[PDB]
RNA sequence: GGAGCAAACCGGAUUAGAUACCCGGGUAGUCCACGCCCUAAACGAUGCGCGCUAGGUCUCUGGGUCUCCUGGGGGCCGAAGCUA
RNA sequence: UAAACUCCUGAACCCGGGACGAAACCCCCGAGGAGGGGACUGACGGUACCGGGGUAAUAGCGCCGGCCAACUCCGUGCCAGCAGCCGCGGUAAUACGGAGGGCGCGAGCGUUACCCGGAUUCACUGGGCGUAAAGGGCGUGUAGGCGGCCUGGGGCGUCCCAUGUGA
């Protein structure tokens, strides 16, 4: 029955990227989108698209990646260094508008789902409003 | 040509029937004290030779660090195994406080306002591993908003 | 108070010449030119590189024995500069030399940091009028340090004076030699000082 | 003002008294997690015509008796027999522990 | 553990006994000697240790060594605890304040007198 | 209930000694019925569930027009990754 | 450069002067009100402070093997002793005791006691459990905890602004 949908979906996308897959699926959800939106939005993945297996719903992850590289073992840049669930279904975690964290100095982002939709770090910041943090990503 | 300073010398030995031979190691570091650092572990029988060969292994080796007015771009937690490094920027003023092994380093990198933190193994062969491998990870503005364009 | 112990002794062990006296400092003999080795029995050995500890020790124990200050009030200067915000290290130095008995001699007034505590003391000095005997009192911005009416016509205050004819000292600083006194013009900027001191290591050894 | 709480009936067996069992939720003071406790409280019904598994509201009111500090405001719902269960449920349990 | 488990069985505080029951919080404590006797180190090493129980004030009853060359105590010198053990010594958890009360102090020591209780000489 | 085996026990040998290893003999026990005990290197020394992340090889078992595709087990080598 | 020696200043000490802290209640004009004017009262204290004269005028304590800044000589010989740990001392001790020298801090310097830190060594931030300490011998299931996709009503949590409180 699995538990947080969301939790495993960035653990496709961490499994996924780690060996360089060109996308992958997972199943259909509002939140979801919201998630890739934003994770688009920001620029960390190539898009996505309602795609079907054998009549179920899904979400195609066209991953993203860096350049190719030079010396010994040419491992790829990752576009995604890391992403990691706060919020967890365990432990959940609601943080105000003067709390938000800054993650890794600016450099990456914190999704959050706000009173008023689903905003980075700094567009809540902006907007002046609080909710519970999602994630983050870097 | 850049400035060069070693972290330890150890002397571990061998058994071997009669007695116990030996086999000197040292940690060095090389850095220009701006952006170019470079580390290097060499072994050999003797103390000033197993300098002289970490030497060629230090200025072998070598990684470019982005600085920013003496303090590093961002924070890191770098875990090699069994140690575990955490750096982070500090305002001007503040200084590089960290062990003994990073302090060399990070020193050497031009770098002044830092802080930092050893956890898990303290082992200072293992440490400096972790902190090469950490600045090595770094990232500056440009080159995140580079591999993120993609155009 | 002060170490009155020999002090052209500490040039040598630390390695940096060092104008704790005046004339003689300057002549060639500061005690270091002619033993440019660390006191002791010793000294004059092959000595060993320090520890970080040992080298930023050696580093702040130079900038207070300068000064000649007690290590408490030291100390509590350099809580004081954390204390509030901009570069905490050459801000610690702004603070030291914002001291009274200080600028005294950056001002000219003595030949010696030691004297100039000596005449702040005895209240030869004075700022705006009061004779401020506090060798501490940290001097504020635009300030008259002139001096009193009494020690004007004093012996070792005119051959200080005489001596301080024309020279260009201190950029932050202002000097009527004429009527025997000065001005705090501005704070210091760590580019207009210049010692054998990195407050860099400073820091770093208060951090512990 | 006088404070009110929302709660169900789970003890009509007094004369003009009834029990009352109010749940809240609160974030733990140090691993924030949504925990759920809960008190009983004894309200006045002169009346008696809020059965058992009534859900009501009280209110923080006159001294009536010892242990008892608060009336009956209105019910809310009548069919409510599942949550006396989780209490009543409860108790039996108590019963298996001791010695 | 989960946090649940945390939220229910908690982190158990951690407790430490102290090494040394001298009082409640007494930095000396008073006491008579009682036996006083020359007592052999442990392990590593042999030389004779100049040791005392002392009955204390407090209704206890315990060993403490005596530092410094040599000492005047009898079996009814009064002394003070400092308190700390002696890893050559077994049992004994307890140093012996020189120069307090009729423990006199310690006779042509010149470095470090404060530790052994010996006032400045004068050389003149 | 009791063939064989076998703690305890008896004897032979070995040994300085030999309550033991080896030999001869032998009891409870092992077996059944009901009742109780409830421990173990009760070991994969690896809690149960769900979702992800290259393959190669042989083996048990099931469905399909079938030099192989597909689902469930049992093994060995090994991507990335983890790891003292 | 330390002293010796030359020069300069001059804490202490002596002379004189000398408070702020006090302005009311209390007396008149008016009206015992408002508003203006008038007079007592200082324990501290002849102290603070101001001016005049004025003598070079107490330094101590910890430590110096590694951690940890600071090295050699002599006595000692697992003895005498040291110690916070690792350890030191059984003729050549930078580890004991004395000396010289040095390091640290100075009217203080050390010791004992307890507290927080280091200790991410109770770990929420921030730990673990194949062999290191650690998976229940295995199940079944009660409480509790956790829960898939879409639309809608309330708005308990959560978020936001205002306001009172937060002396
Ligand atoms: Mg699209
Ligand atoms: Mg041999
Ligand atoms: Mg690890
Ligand atoms: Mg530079
Ligand atoms: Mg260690
Ligand atoms: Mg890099
Ligand atoms: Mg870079
Ligand atoms: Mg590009
Ligand atoms: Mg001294
Ligand atoms: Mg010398
Ligand atoms: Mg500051
Ligand atoms: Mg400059
Ligand atoms: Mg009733
Ligand atoms: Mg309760
Ligand atoms: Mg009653
Ligand atoms: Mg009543
Ligand atoms: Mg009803
Ligand atoms: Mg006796
Ligand atoms: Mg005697
Ligand atoms: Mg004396
Ligand atoms: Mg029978
Ligand atoms: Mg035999
Ligand atoms: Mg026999
Ligand atoms: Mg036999
Ligand atoms: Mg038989
Ligand atoms: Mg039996
Ligand atoms: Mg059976
Ligand atoms: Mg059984
Ligand atoms: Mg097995
Ligand atoms: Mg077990
Ligand atoms: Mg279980
Ligand atoms: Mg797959
Ligand atoms: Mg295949
Ligand atoms: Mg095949
Ligand atoms: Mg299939
Ligand atoms: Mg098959
Ligand atoms: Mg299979
Ligand atoms: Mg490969
Ligand atoms: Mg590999
Ligand atoms: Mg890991
Ligand atoms: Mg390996
Ligand atoms: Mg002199
Ligand atoms: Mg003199
Ligand atoms: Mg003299
Ligand atoms: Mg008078
Ligand atoms: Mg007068
Ligand atoms: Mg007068
Ligand atoms: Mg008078
Ligand atoms: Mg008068
Ligand atoms: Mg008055
Ligand atoms: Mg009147
Ligand atoms: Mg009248
Ligand atoms: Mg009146
Ligand atoms: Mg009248
Ligand atoms: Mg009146
Ligand atoms: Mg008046
Ligand atoms: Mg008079
Ligand atoms: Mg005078
Ligand atoms: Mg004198
Ligand atoms: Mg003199
Ligand atoms: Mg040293
Ligand atoms: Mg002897
Ligand atoms: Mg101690
Ligand atoms: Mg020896
Ligand atoms: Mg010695
Ligand atoms: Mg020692
Ligand atoms: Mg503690
Ligand atoms: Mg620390
Ligand atoms: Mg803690
Ligand atoms: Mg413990
Ligand atoms: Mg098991
Ligand atoms: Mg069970
Ligand atoms: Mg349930
Ligand atoms: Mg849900
Ligand atoms: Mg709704
Ligand atoms: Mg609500
Ligand atoms: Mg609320
Ligand atoms: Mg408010
Ligand atoms: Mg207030
Ligand atoms: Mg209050
Ligand atoms: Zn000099």
């Amino acid at each position: 029955m699995l538990t947080d949908p969301i939790a495993d979906m960035l653990t496709r996308i961490r499994n996924a990227t780690r060996v360089y897959k060109e996308s992958t699926d997972v199943p259909a959800s509002r939140f979801k989108e919201e998630i890739l939106r934003i994770l688009a939005r920001e620029g960390f993945i190539k898009g996505y698209e309602r795609v079907d297996v054998d009549g179920k719903p899904y979400l195609r992850v066209y991953l993203k990646y860096g350049p190719r590289r030079q010396g010994p073992d040419p491992r790829p840049e990752q576009v995604i260094h890391h992403i990691r669930r706060i919020s967890k279904p365990g432990r959940r975690v609601y943080v105000g508008v003067k709390e938000i964290p800054r993650v890794r100095r600016g450099l990456g982002i914190a999704i959050l789902s706000t009173s008023k939709g689903v905003l980075t770090d700094r567009e809540a910041r902006k907007l002046g409003v609080g909710g519970e943090l999602i994630c983050e990503v870097w | 040509d850049f400035e060069e300073k070693m972290i330890l010398i150890r002397r571990t030995a061998r058994m071997q029937a009669g007695g116990r031979r030996f086999r000197f190691g040292a940690l060095v570091v090389v850095g220009d004290r701006q952006g170019r650092v470079g580390l290097g572990f060499g072994k050999a029988p003797e103390v000033p030779l197993a300098v002289q060969k970490a030497g060629y292994y230090a200025r072998r080796n070598m990684v470019e660090v982005p600085l920013q007015n003496g303090t590093i771009p961002h924070e890191i937690e770098v875990e090699f195994g069994a140690s575990k490094i955490v750096l982070k920027p500090a305002a001007p003023g503040t200084g590089v406080i960290a062990g003994a092994v990073p302090r060399a380093i990070l020193e050497l990198a031009g770098v002044t306002d830092i802080l930092t933190k050893e956890l898990g193994s303290r082992n200072p062969i293992n440490i400096a591993y972790a902190t090469m491998e950490a600045l090595r990870q770094l990232r500056t503005k440009a080159d995140v908003e580079r591999l993120r364009k993609g155009e | 108070g002060r170490y009155i112990g020999p002090v052209c002794r500490l040039c040598r062990r630390e390695g940096v010449k060092l104008y704790l006296k005046g004339e003689r400092c300057y002549s060639p003999k500061c005690a270091m030119e002619r033993r440019p080795y660390p006191p002791g029995q010793h000294g004059q050995k092959r000595a060993r590189r320090p520890s970080d500890y040992a080298v930023r020790l050696r580093e702040k124990q130079k900038l207070r024995r300068i000064y000649g200050i007690s290590e408490r009030q030291f100390r509590n200067l350099f809580e004081e500069a954390s204390k509030k915000k901009g570069v905490t290290g050459s801000v610690f130095l702004g603070l030291l030399e914002s001291r009274l008995d200080n600028v005294v001699y950056r001002l000219g007034f003595a030949v010696s940091r030691r004297q100039a505590r000596q005449l702040v003391r005895h209240g030869h000095i004075t700022v705006n009028g009061r004779r401020v005997d506090l060798p501490s009192y940290r001097v504020r911005p635009g300030d008259e340090i002139a001096v009193a009416e009494k020690s004007r016509n004093l012996e070792l205050i005119r051959q200080n004076l005489e001596a301080m004819k024309g020279r260009k000292v201190g950029p932050w600083l202002s000097l009527d030699v004429e009527g025997m006194k000065g001005k705090f013009l501005r704070l210091p900027d760590r580019e207009d000082l210049a010692l054998p001191v990195n407050e860099q290591l400073v820091i770093e050894f208060y951090s512990r | 003002p006088k404070k009110v709480l929302t709660g169900v009936v789970v003890s009509d067996k007094m004369q003009k008294t009834v029990t009352v069992l109010v749940e809240r939720q609160f974030p733990h003071p140090l691993y924030g997690k949504v925990i759920k406790r809960s008190k009983k409280y004894l309200a006045h019904d002169p009346e008696e015509k809020y059965k058992l598994g009534d859900v009501v509201e009280i209110i923080e009111s006159r001294p009536i008796s010892k242990r008892k500090r608060f009336r009956v405001l209105r019910l809310v719902e009548s069919g409510r027999m599942d949550l006396v269960e989780k209490y009543l449920i409860r108790r039996q349990n108590y019963q298996s522990l001791s010695k | 553990p989960t946090i649940n488990q945390l939220v229910r069985k908690g982190r158990e505080k951690v407790r430490k006994k102290s090494k040394v029951p001298a009082l409640k919080g007494a930095p000396f404590r008073r006491g008579v000697c009682t036996v006083v006797r020359t007592v052999t180190p442990k392990k590593p090493n042999s030389a004779l240790r100049k040791v005392a129980k002392v009955r204390l004030t407090s209704g206890y009853e315990v060993t403490a060594y005596i530092p410094g060359e040599g000492h005047n105590l009898q079996e009814h010198s009064v002394v003070l605890i400092r308190g700390g053990r002696v890893k050559d010594l077994p049992g004994v958890r307890y140093h012996i304040v020189r120069g307090v009360y009729d423990a006199a102090g310690v006779k042509d020591r010149k470095k470090s007198r404060s530790k052994y209780g010996t006032k400045k000489p004068k050389e003149a």
